[PDB]
């Protein structure tokens, strides 16, 4: 067709027009050495390490920028290419400091590896070296500027991916330097990624400094639970301890980036940890005890009370296995008061249709839209990688963005329609010009954040947004698989809980105050002892001492997300499973194992004994929870719209306000991050200039 | 050493010790690192 | 001379592995992710089989890292996922397979950095 | 290219190539492949059924005369359907040459014992059986040679763990040496050394 | 089909015959083993252990695997008869210094994290 | 910079001392606890800062090939001093 | 030899973001005239002249002048910092009333 | 003793779920109108088989195959479980 034939080392290949020499060499499986080229950043061409010889051409070309020409014959291993690489490595190493034993990049250095592979083995440089002063760009990214090779990757990432123009180059020639020119903190929810993309030890992790070397680390591929995006990560450990968190490439979800909370809150896993079962002594103080005693006390209280009296609240970091185990245990005592801390409207379709509470378009889809409307949510802090995808579409696909809410800074320009929820109705009726804008859009997308749903008028807000979606659908028809309707979540455990039949919100607890309460990692402070009768038996299960721990009668130490193989469902409805990096500390155990042992002690033994059996039970309840990369779903928007049209709950004259108003709020949100000293440093840095 | 004395440093031992094995001055190995996981401290006040 | 055996291959009783490390183990068959600290892709070419992580504790003397898991270090390299699956099946290990993830082809264009009316134009260089 | 690079020998390369062609022409029933390595070593890849004929020819032929078996061993490659690669190294004193013969097998398929052709193989085949679990048919006395009495499994196999499954200690209650499941005070620390950048372009594999 | 080459037996009947022969030989050897090694077990215990080791592999349906199992059992018998083995090797079958590891869910949950 | 814990045990340069309820202290009863008395952090804190009349200085730890790899230290910041990342020596330009 | 001038900025009581700088009304008329030459949507192209204009009114370029140019042209301040540190005719420190520049290149030497 | 929840698992594009799909296309809406407090969960399922699940008091469950059922058969089965029968 439009393919052209080119040759890499005399071997034919077909490439699309405009393909660079580097990509053509990659088609046959050859990797051209690089320092400044990154396939997710704009092409720079500055390093000059990618220079290659084209047959019958006297001048070497830059493979990362030059488009292949039909009939060209690249020669990646000719004498000219090798001498070019040797000369460029020589110029790169001329002023580089002899820092490898003290550099954190030591065994992970692209400069070191490409020096070993493509450069010479000697120096003929006999002059003094240049040295530059260090920059301070905050508490997360350590800066040692002498090591900089002037690739400019940090500048391109900050400008294009992060949306900030704080980094740059001052001066010129040999003295040219990368920095901010003023005392400025490069603070953003995606900042830590400049450590990954920097090929040298110029930009390093400050929390990670000096602790480990790459060859000793063990790599566990896992998933993040700090939000509802479900970013793929690698947990690096050494001798039973978590060293750091790295991104793992997933094209569909997080690409090769992760947010700063995903990257830097792991140290909170080492603080305020519940390690042994605890009970209240005669004086009403929490004291350590054995597993048997605590389980017997809980089982006694469970046997006495049945049905409505027994209740459970699930927190933000709970997995599907524990959720289904708790659901079965409370069902055996005829209880249906199984709730979450995050409210989703139960009116109409509610949880009956999955399509109703999921981001139907998906993260990948944003790249195929041209108009997006965001209602009552801050995409940047509730889902930083989702906001990164939105900015990528805004930059490369000219995506038009409009927002209804407080004018938060999203790092890209959008249309602020206001903050009054009544505007939604105005859009639904058709009196707003944005109604015409959505009417003519080929791939319109409407996104409603779950945070907006938390307020009392949320059922009304969802009805109005569904009305907007219905108007778009009836005017333009259905193009096929587009799924205009979307719900943006912020809690990792919410989608699986809804998939399991859990009732969203804590309303049923207030309606029917229970005598036995199961706090399963619930630290939101929603239900206190003022909302419960006296002599209420509160059981807390989790890994951190937070809001939910010091108000309990029995404390059961559970495992964090890094210490179990557990299932999480993201905003898209995709199901992923974590892997054990380290075992739980002290006497802590796996959460579903705690629930199963407690069921056995109380006489109503649960049918499952292993993890495969509990995942079979999970499949029995909701079969989509065992498909570990599938995101395909059926659209039931018409039924949900019909069911939503029934009630007509009134809106409020209250401006929509996101909980994460500013950057400081982004850091400490859950119990793991609240226990992190790095997040405390970040909060202190964004509140105090210094 | 009388005609070629060693270089003087202030951290070099001024008093040589012999093999002190099998003696209350013997070396006993131990871990030199600090505690890794800190446990939650329950509050000292009653909850009701 | 050929005898036409009809059954699935099974060598567990000959390997000498204790039954605990045959039935309660889960292997992972996967192509390892590229280390995000580097751009080389040479460590993402072959399939790997590795066992589930077991308990590690602290040695009372010296505080070293102690284990009781004999398979905590074993990593196997395979050309294709089918070979890894066949090995795990004939050795009697429960396995989880993950499809290979490749980076998608991206359309690069240097001239886009200087767009006349597009958003792609670079503010710096 | 002079001082630090190993010099070549094209005469020996030609002689070994011609002799490999000779061997392949004489025994087409078994010879599957013939190779001459860059440092002048000749290898002949055969079918297992031809272990005894080939070696016998290579020992008795007037133009061969490889009367000495220098070594015999196995290599474990788990990705191959036939796991084990059997390697015979032969030396000819009359012609001052060396040859390598390679064949393959799996866990359940015996190889013909070559004690009749070479007396030296006895302990080599016992060692291969002990370390890899490859049975040799018609062996005069096949049993473990290197491992402990009653030791289960084969240590040289890739799947077998480096420290094994059991350890030994003296127990005073039973007044004897006992075998127990291995526990390690310090776990062996696995290092990941492989560089993410390719070292040798000449060996690059097609991108599949 | 499946194109396999045998070791000794062509079907499960010959393999079972060889298994029975090896079982007879072990059964005859047990009293001599108890006498020579000065073991504190009874002959009944030794024959029970022989039966238990044979029944560990009762599920095998491949004649080649059975042939290899008989070869290994014959290797062990030859080893025992010639006294290559010591009393520690014979007693390793009984695991006399190994504390019983529980199999029910609750005890496993109490002791640690391993299933 | 030695100092004892409330239990009478010497605290090492690392800062590790067994806690009051830690049984492991029993390993020192009838024996001693090995503690090195020359704290490096204190000894390097006594060295005088070297004043040099150039923006960029070089350090190799002394002794030429017997020291550390040679590194170059920038001395443009006047609010602090340039510190060697190998030896810990400090350098500054003549200020005020 | 070496440049001598530093390419970082440290605040001083005489050069900080709160140092008073503002264009004269005549300079604002000149800024409007300068801006008009370039195509609409490409207003930044005026960074080079307008910055120079600031230096022609003040004598040098305090950090507040760079901030004012960045705010007037709606360009990120780091871009103006890049322009100011790249070009050698921009004075990021005060100079004398008369700036003597003697050529010492080879034909002139 | 009483109904607590219903679960319907239907394959997205298998022929044997086709009739069940029609049910959800037409007859699910009014069935939810009649039962505002009964949780009915519609979930996707593996190439295996379509199914319906009924939960009772104290966690008692049993399932009914809906393979090749037409929409009328589906709603008949649903009204049979919804009533005091079977
Ligand atoms: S960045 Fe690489 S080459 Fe430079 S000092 Fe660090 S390890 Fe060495
Ligand atoms: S700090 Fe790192 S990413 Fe930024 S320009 Fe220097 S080498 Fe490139
Ligand atoms: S990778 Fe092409 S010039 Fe840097
Ligand atoms: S003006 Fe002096 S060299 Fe040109
Ligand atoms: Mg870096
Ligand atoms: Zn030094």
């Amino acid at each position: 067709s439009n393919l052209i034939e080119v040759f890499v080392d005399g071997q034919s290949v077909m490439v699309e027009p405009g393909t660079t020499v580097l990509q053509a060499c990659e088609k046959v499986g050859m990797q051209i050495p690089r320092f400044c080229y990154h396939e997710r950043l704009s092409v720079a061409g500055n390093c000059r390490m990618c220079l290659v010889e084209i047959e019958k051409a006297p001048k070497v070309v830059a493979a990362c920028a030059m488009p292949v020409m039909k009939g060209w014959n690249i020669l990646t291993n000719s004498e000219k290419s090798k001498k070019a690489r040797e000369g460029v490595m020589e110029f790169l190493l001329a002023n580089h400091p002899l820092d490898c034993p003290i550099c954190d990049q030591g065994g992970e250095c692209d400069l070191q590896d490409q020096s070993m592979m493509f450069g010479s083995d000697r120096s003929r440089f006999l002059e003094g070296k240049r040295a530059v002063e260090d920059k301070n760009i905050g508490p997360l990214v350590k800066t040692i500027m002498t090591r900089c090779i002037q690739c400019t990757r940090c500048i391109r990432f900050a400008s294009e991916i992060a949306g900030v123009d704080d980094l740059g180059t001052t001066g010129r020639g040999n003295d040219m330097q990368v920095g901010t020119y003023i005392e400025k903190m490069f603070m953003s929810e995606l900042s830590g990624n400049i450590i990954d993309i920097c090929p040298v030890g110029a930009l390093t992790s400050k929390p990670y400094a000096f602790t480990a070397r790459p060859w000793e680390t063990r790599k566990t591929e896992s998933i993040d639970v700090m939000d509802a995006v479900g970013s793929n990560i690698v947990v690096s450990t050494r001798t039973g301890e978590v060293m750091r968190i790295l991104p793992r490439m997933h094209e569909d979800i997080n690409e090769e980036w992760i947010s700063d909370k995903t990257r830097f809150a792991y140290d909170g896993l080492k603080r305020q940890r519940l390690t042994q079962p605890m009970i209240r002594n005669e004086k009403g103080l929490l004291t350590y005890t054995t597993w048997e005693d605590a389980l017997s006390r809980v089982a006694g209280m469970l046997q006495s009370f049945q049905g409505n009296d027994v209740a459970a609240i699930a927190g933000g970091l709970v997995d599907a296995e524990a959720l289904v185990a708790l659901k079965d245990l409370l069902n055996r005592v005829d209880s249906d008061s199984l709730c979450t801390e995050e409210v989703f409207p139960t009116a109409g379709a509610g949880t009956d249709l999955r399509s109703n509470y999921l981001l139907n378009t998906t993260i990948a889809g944003v790249e195929e839209a041209d108009v997006i409307l965001l209602v009552g949510t801050n995409p940047r802090f509730e889902a930083p990688l989702f906001n990164a995808r939105i900015r990528k579409s805004w930059l490369h696909n000219d995506l038009k963005v409009a927002l209804i809410g407080s004018p938060v800074d999203l790092t890209y320009r959008y249309d602020h329609l206001g903050d009054s929820p009544k505007i939604l109705q105005d859009i639904a009726s058709g009196n707003h010009p944005f109604s015409q804008i959505l009417k003519e859009a080929k791939k319109p997308m409407v996104v409603l954040g779950s945070s907006a749903l938390q307020r009392s008028d949320g059922t009304a807000i969802l009805a109005a947004v569904s009305n907007i979606a219905q108007n778009i659908r009836l005017s333009s028809g259905v193009t096929g698989d587009w799924k205009v309707m979307n719900i943006l979540h912020r809690i990792a455990s919410q989608v699986a809980a809804l998939d399991l039949g859990y009732k969203p919100g804590v309303e049923a607890i207030r309606k029917n105050p229970p005598k036995v309460l199961f706090l399963l990692g619930a630290d939101g402070g929603c239900i206190t002892r003022q909302d419960l009768p006296k002599d209420c038996f509160i059981i807390y299960q989790g890994h951190h001492g937070d809001v939910g721990a010091p108000m309990a009668d029995v404390i059961l130490p559970g495992a964090a997300y890094t210490e179990k193989s557990a299932t999480y469902v993201n905003t898209e409805g995709r199901a992923q499973q974590t892997k054990v990096a380290v075992t739980p500390p002290g006497l802590a155990r796996e959460d579903w194992k705690i629930i199963r042992a407690l069921s056995e002690i109380a006489g109503m033994t649960l049918p499952y004994d292993t993890l495969d059996q509990v995942r079979s039970r999970l499949e029995e309840v909701s079969p989509n929870l065992v498909r570990y990369d599938d995101v395909e779903g059926a659209n039931y928007f018409q039924q949900a719209n019909e069911l939503s049209k029934l009630v007509n709950q009134q809106l409020l004259a209250d401006p929509l306000v996101p909980p994460q108003l500013t950057i400081k709020d982004f850091y400490m949100t859950d119990s793991i991050s609240r226990a992190s000293q790095t997040m405390a440093k970040c909060v202190k840095a964004v509140t105090e200039g210094i | 050493p009388t005609t070629k004395p060693p270089t003087a440093r202030k951290y070099i031992w001024t008093n040589h010790k012999f093999n002190v094995s099998g003696t209350p001055q013997q070396y006993v190995p131990y871990s030199t690192t600090r505690k890794k996981i800190q446990e939650w401290v329950p509050p000292s006040t009653p909850y009701k | 001379q050929l005898i036409a055996v009809d059954e699935k291959l099974d060598i567990t009783t000959l390997t000498g592995v204790p039954e605990e490390h045959i039935k309660t183990r889960k292997v992972r068959i996967f192509v390892p992710a590229r280390n995000n600290m580097q751009s080389g892709v040479n460590n993402t070419k072959k399939w790997k089989m590795e066992f589930d992580t077991r308990e590690r504790w602290e040695n009372p003397l010296m505080g070293w890292s102690s284990t009781a898991d004999p398979l905590s270090n074993l990593v196997l390299t395979f050309s294709t996922k089918e070979d890894a699956v066949a090995f795990a099946e004939k050795n009697g290990w429960s396995f989880d397979v993950e499809e290979r993830k490749v980076p998608k082809p991206k359309s690069k264009s240097y001239g886009a950095n200087f767009s006349w009316n597009k958003r792609t134009r670079v503010s710096t260089k | 290219t002079r001082p630090t690079i190993r010099p070549r020998n094209d005469v020996v390369h030609k002689q070994l190539s011609a002799f490999g062609q000779y061997v392949a022409e004489i025994l087409p029933k078994y010879v599957q492949q013939v190779q001459v390595s860059c440092f002048n070593e000749l290898e002949i890849f055969i079918h297992p059924d031809g272990v005894i004929p080939v070696l016998t020819f290579l020992r008795d032929h007037t133009n061969a005369q490889f009367k000495s078996l220098a070594d015999l061993t196995a290599v474990d490659v788990p990705t191959r359907q036939n796991r084990f690669e059997i390697v015979y190294n032969l030396l000819s004193l009359r012609f001052n040459s060396r040859i390598r013969v390679k064949t393959y097998t799996d866990e359940l398929t015996p190889i013909e014992s070559s004690v009749t052709v070479y007396k030296a193989a006895n302990w080599y085949e016992r060692e291969i059986w002990d370390m890899f679990g490859v049975f040799f048919a018609n062996h005069p006395d096949l049993r473990r040679i290197l491992t402990d009495y009653g030791f289960e499994g084969h240590p040289f196999r890739k799947d077998f763990p480096l420290s094994g499954y059991v350890e030994l200690r003296y127990d005073d209650e039973v007044k004897r040496v006992v075998a127990e499941p291995v526990e390690l005070a310090q776990e062996f620390r696995k290092f990941d050394l492989n560089s993410p950048w390719e070292a040798f372009p000449a060996y690059r594999q097609p991108p599949e | 089909g499946t194109s396999v080459k045998p070791i000794f037996s062509r079907d499960m009947n010959e393999a079972k015959r060889r298994v029975r022969e090896l079982y007879r030989a072990w059964y005859r050897e047990v009293p001599n083993t108890v006498h020579l090694f000065q073991l504190d077990i009874s002959v009944k215990q030794g024959r029970d252990k022989v039966r238990e080791m044979f029944m560990k592999n009762a599920h095998v349906t491949d004649p080649r695997v059975v042939d290899l199992l008989v070869i290994k059992g014959k290797m062990e018998l030859e080893e025992t008869i010639n006294v290559w083995k010591q009393r520690t090797h014979i007693m390793r079958f009984f695991h006399e210094t190994e504390a019983p590891r529980p199999t029910d869910f609750l005890s496993k949950f109490y002791v640690g994290h391993d299933p | 910079g030695v100092r004892t814990s409330p239990t009478g045990e010497k605290v090492t340069h690392t800062g590790q001392a067994y806690d009051d309820g830690d049984y492991r202290r029993v390993r020192f009863s009838d024996r001693q606890k090995e503690v090195n008395e020359n704290f490096a952090i204190d000894l390097i804190a006594e060295q005088p800062v070297s004043e040099v009349g150039s923006r960029v200085i070089s350090c190799d730890g002394g002794g030429g090939a017997l020291g550390h790899p040679r590194v170059y230290i920038n001395l443009d910041k006047e609010t602090k001093t340039g510190t060697c990342g190998y030896c810990g020596l400090q350098f500054r330009q003549p200020h005020h | 030899g070496a440049g001598g001038a530093l390419f970082v900025h440290r605040d001083t009581p005489e050069n900080n973001p709160d140092t008073p700088f503002d264009f004269t009304p005549e300079n604002y008329k000149r800024i409007e005239a300068i801006v008009k030459n370039y195509p609409e949507g490409h207003k930044a192209a005026a960074v080079l002249p307008v910055l120079d204009l600031a230096q022609r009114q003040n004598g040098w370029l305090p950090i507040s002048a760079m901030n004012k140019v960045a705010e007037i042209l709606q360009v990120p301040p780091m871009r103006v910092y890049e322009v100011a540190t790249f070009y050698t005719m921009y004075n990021r420190k005060p100079v004398g009333k008369y700036h003597i520049q003697v050529c010492t290149t080879t034909p002139c030497m | 003793l009483g109904l607590r929840e219903i679960r319907i698992h239907l394959c997205q594009r298998s022929p044997g779920s086709q009739g069940v799909r029609d049910f959800i296309e037409k007859r699910y809406v009014e069935l939810k109108k009649a039962n505002p407090d009964l949780p009915i969960l519609i979930r996707e399922c593996s190439d295996v088989q379509p199914k319906l699940w009924a939960r009772y008091a104290f966690g008692q469950e049993k399932n009914v195959s809906l393979n090749n059922f037409s929409a009328d058969q589906v709603t008949r089965t649903l009204e049979n479980v919804l009533s005091g029968k079977a």
